[PDB]
């Protein structure tokens, strides 16, 4: 039986009243107002609660007093003790020397005096204890001089705290705080070969309605200090967000391994914001900044990885309506590598779109952009670019096909400055003023055919979807414009139908091409799509060129059917799913990129995934910085096999693991092995992680990091009985994603 | 051969007039879905209307996640994989509410040089992902009419 059903066998059930005064006693004496007394065994009820005793001894001047075996219970608590009192007007209650249990959730203990206060929002305990462990089990408890719990803000709060494991105290704090309810950090301890002993002791502060902080001392014994972690979460008229501010005043490991630096401080600032106001104003922040390049190699955190080459810093504000939008943004990047200081930023970028449908048979749109490009270096080019893109299209369609004809004008003005260092080092010069005006013409045509697939199974149907597109863009030389924004895009099957070879506006290639493809789909008798496959190709009638033609290739051929791509998905069952994708390029004489996965999931804790990723050595030459072709760690491409798996054992263990292997190196990329054992009041996790984490230039081989880790968390502080699989599966570099 | 040109429209005839409902009617998914509906000849009515016999598509949560899918032999990111998950629901007058969803997968190689160019490429990929999510939701509408009809046979 599941861990929830095992723990809920110790949690007391409410079912005695029905949920939405009556009195019984062995004897009763005195008139009803003021000093009525009930002597010998008595039970008394009102709606959701009952009180029971050997004596009840009322007064009014409204107060209840009770003596001998005083026992009270309701839909949230049980209280027991030798003596008790309540005020029936203010709802205040006392029980002396008593024991308590929560109802419908874990939680029990003792106090010298147990109190209900503040319209019974608060419970307060003098000389109190708390544990989440079930009756007869005492594997941990927290003991205080005073304990408070708030039922609305779901927090327990404790003064002169001792933490006991079994009967023995292992910690003291003058003040401490615990989560107790549904409403993401929880008090936690770790040992690891990376940092030795660690703890994480979170404190939650409500600042105002729907904004709350989680100030969290994180200790690391290999290091000199507590790291202070500072998640702040909020809601606002502008939307919702999270801030984080990690800080170490100094760091002995950084002081030992990077000495002669100005200071030893380590910090990260992350700010995420997203939302919409009045449905028309859009606000986004996607900002990360760190003290030094090595922060994510040193510190396990949510907000980046050792896998990353830069920290991204976006701000944007936009207005959006049904027929128009305008957005002002800043894009900045902290690049971690010292190998090249150059990094361009948009400061600012303004994007504008206007839409007007039904202008005769035509739909029309205009895109405008203005951007200023700045560099981290004093000696790189800087530019203002203004772009204008008036667009008209004529969508014709029927039941079985469509044809869409589109015309654009691509109009761009550059004013470029700071050119002297580039023009004194390069044979083809940048120009101060450049105007680039290009017509674009596109025709996109699609059809759909259907067939009865009764060869496979009763009532299934096959769909065939051929697509052909013609695209034209005349040549302009652009070697006088520096490339600030234009990466070479990747040709997936849907990418075979782009009007763009590059992702920005600094390079627009000539186009004179037909792209042709076919998708086929199989539908079952429920009309659910069970399978698809897509295959397509680009045929070029003229060399697709910008004047900056600086790419190697392996063949000199620049015309004909050069690019091929395909994709497939099979929904074998609700539990089994298979994916695959391929790209081939006759300019490389090779498969350019490919990926595959097969996955089995029964449930959130039972799964197996096998996956493969490939990129050709020739694709690395064509699309990445020239030195990637020479460096041993880059030049070999990618040929990676991965396996990821999770399975439960005995309703309380989950075993999780991952293994990724480079088939060209014959060496591992990542391996991970998590084992979590879960009980009602604690869970223990072992986590092993071995990863590629650098390169040794003096010997030409990979550097590995090994983390062997052990972790303990408290449980039954919330309704959580899950075995930890989806967290373990995303602990590593190359984290799990669901491919069904 | 066996093949024939599709006679029945991609959006079922019971949904040739429908209501589009969203928490963000001006944003990217709502624009992608609204264009996909109009190319299929659907008439769209406002969230409040005098009609009571018109079905509605209610657009729910979008989650976009990019993770490193691949690493070079030094452990730096080779490829990101981007997954977009879109949840939506279709409400039929006097009848049960049908959940539908889209799952779109894309990938790109990183470049720490040209980081600004890779962000423009990521923004362009996300714009394409909303178009594939809008297609995937519209390709699920026939299954809702099949389930609707079979609910009467049950």
């Amino acid at each position: 039986a599941d861990l929830a059903s095992q723990c809920m066998l110790g949690v007391p059930s409410y079912d005695r009243p029905l949920v939405q005064v009556t009195i019984n006693a062995d004897h009763a004496k005195g008139d009803y107002p003021d000093d009525a007394v009930f002597t010998g065994s008595v039970d008394i009820m009102q709606g959701n609660s009952r009180l029971q005793a050997d004596e009840v001894q009322l007064h009014q001047k409204r107060t209840v007093d009770a003596l001998g075996n005083v026992h009270y219970d309701d839909n949230q608590v049980i209280l027991k003790g030798p003596k008790g009192w309540a005020n029936l007007n203010t709802k205040d209650t006392n029980v002396w020397e008593g024991d308590y249990q929560m109802v419908g959730r874990q939680g029990r203990g003792k106090a010298d005096l147990m109190k209900q206060r503040g319209e019974n929002r608060y419970t307060i305990l003098d000389n109190g204890s708390f544990t989440s462990c079930l009756p007869g089990s005492d594997t941990w408890s927290v003991v205080g001089s005073e304990i408070i719990h708030d039922r609305e803000e779901q927090v327990a709060e404790i003064w002169n705290a001792r933490f006991k494991v079994g009967p023995v105290p292992i910690f003291y704090s003058p003040y401490l705080q615990l989560p107790v309810g549904d409403k993401f950090l929880i008090p936690n301890a770790k040992y690891t070969t990376t940092n030795y002993f660690e703890f994480y002791l979170p404190y939650y502060w409500n600042i105002a309605p729907n904004m709350d902080a989680t100030i969290t001392p994180h200790y690391m014994h290999r290091r000199g200090n507590i790291m202070w972690e500072n998640e702040f979460r909020y809601l606002s008229q502008a939307g919702a967000g999270l801030m984080e501010l990690d800080y170490l005043p100094s760091d002995k490991v950084y002081e030992d391994e990077h000495p002669n630096d100005d200071s030893s401080r380590r910090w990260l600032f992350y700010w995420n914001h997203s939302g919409v106001m009045d449905q028309v104003w859009r606000f986004n922040v996607d900002y990360t900044k760190v003290s030094d390049p090595s922060y994510f190699n040193d510190f396990d955190n949510k907000y980046g990885s050792s896998t990353d080459g830069y920290a991204t810093q976006k701000f944007s504000v936009g207005y959006a309506v049904q027929n128009f939008n305008a957005t002002v943004s800043t894009k900045q990047f902290q690049v971690f590598s010292e190998q090249n200081t150059s990094s361009y930023s948009a400061e600012p970028q303004l994007d504008v779109n206007y839409y007007q449908n039904d202008v005769g048979p035509f739909d029309t749109r205009i895109y405008g952009q203005a951007v200023h490009f700045v560099n981290t270096r004093d000696d790189m080019p800087e530019a203002t670019r203004v772009h204008l893109e008036p667009t008209i299209n004529l969508p014709l369609s029927n039941n079985w096909g469509s044809i869409n004809t589109e015309a654009k004008l691509l109009a761009t003005h550059y004013q470029q400055t700071n050119l002297d260092w580039y023009n004194s080092r390069n044979t083809t010069k940048l120009d101060e003023s450049v105007n680039r005006v290009m017509p674009q013409f596109k025709v996109d045509g699609k059809m759909v055919f259907e067939r009865d697939m009764e060869m496979l199974a009763p009532g299934y149907t096959q769909t065939l979807e051929p697509r052909a597109q013609y695209l034209y863009v005349p040549y302009r030389d652009q070697s006088d414009i520096y490339n600030y924004d234009s990466s070479l895009l990747q040709s997936d099957y849907s990418g075979l139908f782009r009007d763009r070879t590059y992702g920005g506006l600094d390079r627009i290639a000539s186009a004179n091409q037909v792209t042709t493809g076919v998708t086929s789909r199989i539908y079952d008798d429920a009309a659910v799509e069970r399978f698809n496959i897509s295959v397509g190709q680009i045929y070029y009638f003229t060399e697709s060129r910008t004047g900056d033609d600086n790419i190697t290739w392996e063949n000199d051929d620049k015309t004909g059917s050069l690019v091929w791509a395909g994709d497939t998905y099979w929904r074998i069952s609700e539990r089994w799913g298979l994916r695959g994708g391929i790209q081939y390029d006759t300019r490389l004489d090779n498969v350019a990129t490919s990926n595959s996965s097969i996955e089995y999931r029964r449930d959130e804790d039972r799964l197996v995934q096998l996956n493969y990723r490939y990129a050709s050595p020739e694709y690395i030459q064509a699309t990445l910085p020239k030195y990637y072709s020479t460096a041993e760690q880059y030049k070999n491409g990618i040929s990676q096999v991965g396996a990821v798996a999770s399975w439960p054992i005995a309703d309380r263990w989950s075993i999780v693991g991952a293994y990724y292997y480079d088939t060209n190196a014959n060496k591992q990329a990542d391996s991970m092995l998590g084992v979590q054992y879960s009980s009602c009041c604690y869970a223990i996790r072992v986590g092993y992680e071995r990863k590629l984490n650098g390169w040794d230039n003096d010997k030409q081989h990979a550097v590995y990091d090994n983390a062997i880790g052990f972790n303990i968390e408290l449980r039954g502080l919330s309704s959580n009985y899950g075995l930890g699989t989806q967290e373990m599966l995303r602990s590593n570099i190359l984290p799990y994603q669901n491919t069904l | 051969c066996g093949w024939h040109l599709r006679d029945t429209t991609q959006v079922p005839s019971t949904m040739k007039v429908m209501i589009l409902d969203s928490g963000d009617p001006n944003g990217p998914l709502s624009r992608a879905v609204r264009n996909q509906l109009r190319l299929n000849g659907v008439e769209l009515l406002d969230k409040e209307t005098t009609r009571k016999d018109v079905p509605s598509l209610r657009l729910g949560k979008v989650s976009i996640a990019k993770d490193t899918a691949s690493v070079f032999r030094n452990g730096q990111t080779a490829e990101y994989q981007m997954i977009m998950t879109v949840n939506a629901t279709v409400l039929i007058p006097g009848r049960d509410i049908y959940p539908i969803s889209a799952k779109v997968f894309r990938s790109f190689f990183d470049n720490p040089q040209m980081a600004l160019a890779k962000d423009n490429e990521q923004d362009m990929i996300v714009k394409e992902m909303y178009d594939r999510a809008a297609e995937q939701l519209i390709r699920k509408l026939p299954s809702i009419r099949a389930a609707d009809i079979r609910s009467d046979e049950e």
